[PDB]
């Protein structure tokens, strides 16, 4: 999917108890400044180059003329530079494309009733196999609706999933993860960052009451202890995603806009406020 | 209803108590007997060892212990648990199908990045602070030195313009006047700028890659390949952790550092992992997996390795065997695993925001140390009104 | 006897980071542009309302006190009268800074890294796996 | 005013630190600092 970035990103560098309580103690020193000045410029003015000092924008603000209300927005104006960069530090890294899978498993209401949504989505999966069979013994409904966009091979439902026929592919586990692992560009993934429903396994198939049952089992067990499929599945089953800087756009710092439309609102509600409150 | 020992030390009479048994296995172990009906009777091994191929004080004898020579005596006609499907296991007797696939992995106490109250102060050194508070002082100094002499500016007032054009304030309006104090003005502010760009630059290089352990990489890993005294890794001794470490001929080595370090059973293995007395416990998937869950501050980091899974042992020939391996076949096939994994295992309160409130608390405590020393500083201009 | 020790490598191309005119347009796009003449214009001349309406600054001084919150230039001179007026400048300016600090950090982001050339890491590579 | 206050304003300006600074009034200089504080 096109990841989504949440809005209130720029938000996470500090919980909610941190802004509210820099905010608690921008009011008290605002407060004691507009208490020092005046013992030896009303509390708005105060508050406002407070926040200047911490939004260092240069703003046009009027400095105190008492020593003491100096040196105290002196340190106030070290905190604030160490607050911008400590915010700024990590800026970058809390802003990142974060991607959202589409659906949850298979018990989602998607693939349990894909009529009921708007846009219908397609998934299927390859006929005379074992999955087709489990998914007939557990949802007839689901496979009947599925039986429709069925898929002749595996390259077939690859290059369906590519082009934009299918939404979703349904079959083997270990074919489906080595497939993604071998894709280019990975712009195809398993859904659940390796989900698995039936958790079976492969085996070696026999004739009933064959000789070699006991003697295969035992190697095979045998391999399993020396770490041999190990090595093979690194040889064989490994792909390219596995092993595993972006332009900002609009739904990037979508919350900065929000919130900045959010105040021209709280603005207008407060200039209306006023104007009532004068008359 | 189960019949197990009352105490797990070794070393006190381990007297049958009825205790009551639940949870996963159990739960398995119900609708196996659903499924197919027979009468169950649950106990525990009175050894809390899962049973190895051990060479007894008898020479010329390999003994199977534990729950397997529970099993292999006739004492025992099926065994439930979390028993890991290897040869010297599958030798003897046979396993169903497994219930739950697995593998042996690494669990670590996770490390909360502890946050000392000089974090702010850490980017610069502190001779590095003193230094650039003498050259704040100096030059504090000697731009009214200049600027007195000057026929073509204060203590305060320069003093509170170097303070402003250093903090980035702007607390001393006043301005030099000489062109010399306007040079070295205009060189100090600028020498201000490379100061705080260099620490902000710094902080920012400090807070990122802030990992003084990277990971570990599985068995792989060189520190753990080479085992030293600091470095203490250990895992339930006499188990099938301990079969699959030994009989490997290439981690033969690890083996090494084994018997220095085991502990009789689990629990007591992840409290000393949980009290920082054990580096690293190689257990299960699973069984990590889920302590990681509830237990919040230890986490599992190892990549996955020695895949297998869980099965339920009977003796070499039991008529069960092939009912059995069917209706848990069909358990997998339905949607029962998942339920009693979402039950048992899923379920979990905290797993893992920074600069939090214990994070930069030391600019919060600087803070109120300047508000309760404005008053003491008040105190000293009011002193010196009086003279 | 050998006499020149030496293995198999491989030789690609240095695909120098050679930048063109727009190198720091990278972090916001071209509507952006316009977006941000929209959050600062419609603002100024409001501000002028502010002043205009309130019960106790022309168009262009707001302007130019918009400008001065939106870059560092610390011109001033635009403070306004109305309380209203004051606090949206002091939003304003903090949203400023909030778009200041997203530049530098997306910038220091992006260039900090200018490797998708994606230097070949010998024989183990993925790229060589799968041609 | 002065080319030496211009560079000192300009200066001031190149690095953003709260220089005391005495701003131009006319208004095309105003636009020539602010897409000079800009750069």
């Amino acid at each position: 999917s096109n990841g989504t970035v949440s809005p209130s990103a720029f938000l996470e560098p500090f919980s909610a108890s941190v802004w509210v309580m820099m905010f608690v103690m921008l009011l008290i020193v605002s407060a004691i400044a507009v208490f020092v000045f005046e013992y030896f410029f009303t509390i708005g003015k105060a508050i406002w180059l407070l926040w200047g000092l911490v939004f260092n924008n240069s703003v046009p603000v009027q400095n105190p003329k008492g020593t003491t209300s100096k040196i105290m927005v002196s340190v106030w104006a070290f905190f604030a530079v160490i607050f911008l960069a400590s915010y700024t530090a990590n800026l970058a890294a809390f802003i990142q494309e974060e991607f959202v899978d589409q659906v949850t498993g298979l018990s989602d209401k998607k693939f349990q009733r894909p009529h009921d949504y708007s846009p219908p989505f397609r998934f299927g999966t390859v006929p005379n196999g074992s999955t087709e069979r489990n998914i007939r013994n557990n949802y007839p409904y689901m496979h009947q609706y599925m039986t429709r966009f069925n898929q002749r091979g595996v390259e077939d439902a690859l290059v369906s999933l590519k082009t934009g026929k299918l939404d979703a592919f349904i079959y083997d586990a270990a074919v489906l993860n080595y497939k993604a692992g071998r894709d280019e560009g990975c712009k195809l993934v398993t859904i659940g960052s390796g989900y698995i429903f039936a958790t079976t396994g492969y085996g070696i198939a026999l004739q009933k009451g064959s000789p070699w049952k006991r003697q295969i089992d035992l190697a095979l067990l045998q391999f399993v202890g020396d770490g041999e499929m190990e090595e093979l599945e690194t040889l064989w089953l490994t792909g390219i995603c596995h092993n595993e800087s972006s332009q900002l756009d609009i739904d990037n710092m979508a919350g900065v806009f929000y919130m900045l439309a959010a105040a021209m609102a709280l603005s207008l509600i407060t200039f209306i406020w006023e104007h009532l409150f004068y008359w | 209803i189960c019949t197990g020992p009352n105490d797990t030390s070794p070393g006190s009479p381990r007297h049958t108590v009825p205790q009551c048994c639940y949870g996963f296995c159990i739960d398995l172990l119900i609708k196996l007997a659903r499924t197919m009906n027979f009468t169950y009777e649950v106990h525990l091994v009175a050894d809390g060892k899962f049973g190895t191929q051990e060479r007894v004080n008898n020479s010329n004898k390999k003994e199977w212990n534990g729950m397997m020579g529970e099993l292999l005596s006739g004492q025992a006609d099926m065994i439930v648990a979390p028993l890991t499907i290897n040869n010297e296991r599958a030798q003897y007797i046979e396993f169903s199908k497994p219930f739950k696939y697995q593998g042996l992995t690494i669990l670590v106490k996770k490390e909360i990045p502890r946050s000392t109250l000089d974090s702010f102060m850490q980017p610069f050194q502190s001779t590095l602070w003193l230094l650039v508070g003498l050259s704040v002082h100096v030059v504090a100094v000697m731009l009214y030195l200049l600027d007195r002499f000057s026929p073509f500016l204060t203590l305060s007032s320069a003093m509170w313009f170097s303070w402003g054009v250093l903090l980035n304030s702007g607390i001393g309006e006043g301005a030099p006047r000489s062109f010399s104090a306007r040079i070295l003005g205009m060189v100090w502010a600028g020498f201000a700028m490379i100061i705080v760009a260099s620490y902000t630059a710094n902080l920012a290089a400090f807070l990122v890659l802030d990992r003084p352990e990277e990971r570990i990489t599985g068995i792989n890993d060189p520190r753990l390949r080479n085992p030293s005294d600091k470095f203490i890794y250990a895992t339930v001794k006499q188990s099938s952790v301990d079969i699959y470490f030994r009989r490997q001929v290439e981690l033969s080595t690890m083996y090494r550092h084994m018997e220095k370090h085991n502990y009789e059973s689990a629990a007591e293995a992840i409290q000393a992992v949980r009290d920082n007395k054990l580096h690293a416990f190689i257990w299960d998937s699973a069984v990590l997996e889920f302590e990681a869950s509830q237990k919040c501050d230890l986490v599992t980091t190892g990549e996955l390795f020695f895949r297998s899974g869980f099965g339920i042992g009977m003796r070499k020939d039991s008529p069960w065997k092939q009912n059995v391996s069917l209706s848990i076949l069909k358990s997998h096939e339905n949607g029962f695993m998942e339920d009693l994994d979402k039950t048992w295992v899923r379920y979990q309160e905290c797993d893992s925001a920074t600069l939090t409130f214990e994070n930069m608390a030391g600019v919060f405590m600087l803070v109120a140390g300047g508000i309760v020393a404005g008053i003491f500083l008040i105190f000293i201009e009011i002193a010196y009104k009086r003279h």
